Order: structure tokens, then C-alpha cells, then sequence
């Protein structure tokens, strides 16, 4: 098989800026590479067949170029519409490849998360199982570094994280960090914290809770 | 394809395109080395 190689993976550019995204194959593939657009739970959207050739609709914002083996697309003045993941694609050789494709992220000022942890219901206690959640609220740029003390003391491997995608119009993440106990490994411990790291806070936040605090 | 010599096939969409979209292109196909 052919190997497609998109860099970079990601991109942080503002609206109104330039971006330029990279495409590099195996194999000599000629002129025959389209470029694609998606969306979160949107199927793709095609924008350039032939290399530089774009279909119906397609603004000239998107200009596509390249030949042989080394592919561009290159986006002229980014607007809030197009800030998503974009894949090419070569048809030259059967099969059709893809690649890993890069994401396209709004770059826009420094934003300090809001934290908040939330202990485990009486609910889930009764099921024999503890989440402890920790929630990052509205913050930019992604980065942050969430860690859990239980009794003061630093913990590892013991926690999962998920992310949304940029707001809509804050253009800012939210981040949860769930911490999963058994609730017999639960009530061995009192004081459950979360200290963040983030570039918009002079100093970690930390937000604690005490297991009968309520 | 069996296109004219004034298009090259597209395999993508599976159509005939004229040689002409791609003359003016930093290397039009390598089948439309004619046309322009
Ligand atoms: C499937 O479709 C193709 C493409 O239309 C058919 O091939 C055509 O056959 C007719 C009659 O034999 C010709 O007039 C066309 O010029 C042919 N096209 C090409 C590109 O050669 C093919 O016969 C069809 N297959 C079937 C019916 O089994
Ligand atoms: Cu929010």
C-alpha cells in the first residue's frame, strides 16, 4: 500500500490568518490527490480533486498544489467555518489511502480554567463503586495538568481524562478527570483534592473534599 | 477511460476532464503535455 503522511497534526492559527497543511506519500502519485473536510459528526466534505482542482461550492479560500510525491493545501484567510480535520487522499494506486490528517485549532488569547470536584453519590456507593470527577471549565490553550492527593498523597494510573472540543463561541476547552475507586478502596481514605496546572494561573488550584463533608 | 486527447481521466470521480482546468497548473498530467 501507498502511505499518505499529513503534517502537522495540528495547527493553532486565528481567524484571518494563513495556514498551510503538508502531505507527503511513499509513492510518486502523480497529480491524483484530493483534499477533505470533517467535522465533528459530519461526514467528510471534498474540496480538491486532481491536486489543485476544487469541487462545487468549494470558496478559493482552499487552494490545493503539488505533483509526484509531495502534496499542499493552503487555506488563505481562515475563517470561524474552517477550523476542523483535513485529510488527503491519494487515488493513484488502488487501494485508496487516507492520512492521519490535521486539526485545524483557533488560536485566541490565554483563558484560566474554572475547577470544581464533585465526591461520589450515595447512589454509586450502593452499586460498590466510586467516580470522584474533577471538571476544568472553559480554559485556553489546551494544556493542563490535572493531578489527584488523596490524603495529601500524589497518585498515578488511577485516573482517565476527556475533552470537548473548542466552544462554539468562547472557543475554550472543558476537561474532566475521573477518578475510579472501589468503594472499599474509597472510605479508606478521608480527603480527596485536585490540584491544576494551567498557563492562565499564576500558581496550581486545588479543590478538595472531605469524605462526610456534607 | 477512453477520453479524447484533449481530456485526461480522473479516477476519483471516474469522468473525463478537459486538459484545459489543468494547463495553466505548476505541471498539468503527464497525459496533457499536448493541450497546453
Ligand atoms: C457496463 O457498462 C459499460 C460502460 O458503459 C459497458 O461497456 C460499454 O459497452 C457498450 C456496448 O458493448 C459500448 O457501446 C460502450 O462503449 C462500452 N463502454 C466502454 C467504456 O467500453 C459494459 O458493456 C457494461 N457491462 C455489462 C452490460 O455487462
Ligand atoms: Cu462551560
Amino acid at each position: 500500500e501507498i502511505v499518505m503522511t499529513q503534517s502537522p497534526a495540528t495547527l493553532s492559527v486565528s481567524p484571518g490568518e494563513r495556514a498551510t497543511l503538508s502531505c507527503k506519500a511513499s509513492q510518486s502519485v502523480e497529480s491524483n490527490v484530493a483534499w477533505y473536510q470533517q467535522k465533528p459528526g459530519q461526514s467528510p466534505r471534498a474540496l480538491i480533486y486532481s491536486a489543485s482542482l476544487r469541487f462545487s461550492g468549494i470558496p478559493a479560500r482552499f487552494s490545493g498544489s503539488g505533483s509526484g510525491t509531495e502534496f499542499t493545501l493552503t487555506i488563505s484567510s481562515l475563517q470561524s467555518e474552517d477550523f476542523a480535520v483535513y485529510y488527503c487522499q491519494q487515488y493513484n494506486n488502488y487501494p485508496l489511502t487516507f492520512g492521519a490528517g490535521t486539526k485545524l485549532e483557533l488560536k485566541r488569547t490565554v483563558a484560566a480554567p474554572s475547577v470544581f470536584i464533585f465526591p461520589p453519590s450515595d447512589e454509586q456507593l450502593k452499586s460498590g463503586t466510586a467516580s470522584v470527577v474533577c471538571l476544568l471549565n472553559n480554559f485556553y490553550p489546551r494544556e493542563a495538568k490535572v493531578q489527584w492527593k488523596v490524603d495529601n498523597a500524589l497518585q498515578s494510573g488511577n485516573s482517565q481524562e476527556s475533552v470537548t472540543e473548542q466552544d462554539s463561541k468562547d472557543s475554550t476547552y472543558s476537561l474532566s478527570s475521573t477518578l475510579t475507586l472501589s468503594k472499599a478502596d474509597y472510605e479508606k481514605h478521608k480527603v480527596y483534592a485536585c490540584e491544576v496546572t494551567h498557563q492562565g494561573l499564576s500558581s496550581p488550584v486545588t479543590k478538595s473534599f472531605n469524605r462526610g463533608e456534607a | 477511460g477512453q477520453c479524447s486527447q484533449n481530456e485526461y481521466f480522473d479516477s476519483l470521480l471516474h469522468a473525463c476532464i478537459p486538459c484545459q482546468l489543468r494547463c495553466s497548473s505548476n505541471t498539468p498530467p503527464l497525459t496533457c503535455q499536448r493541450y497546453c
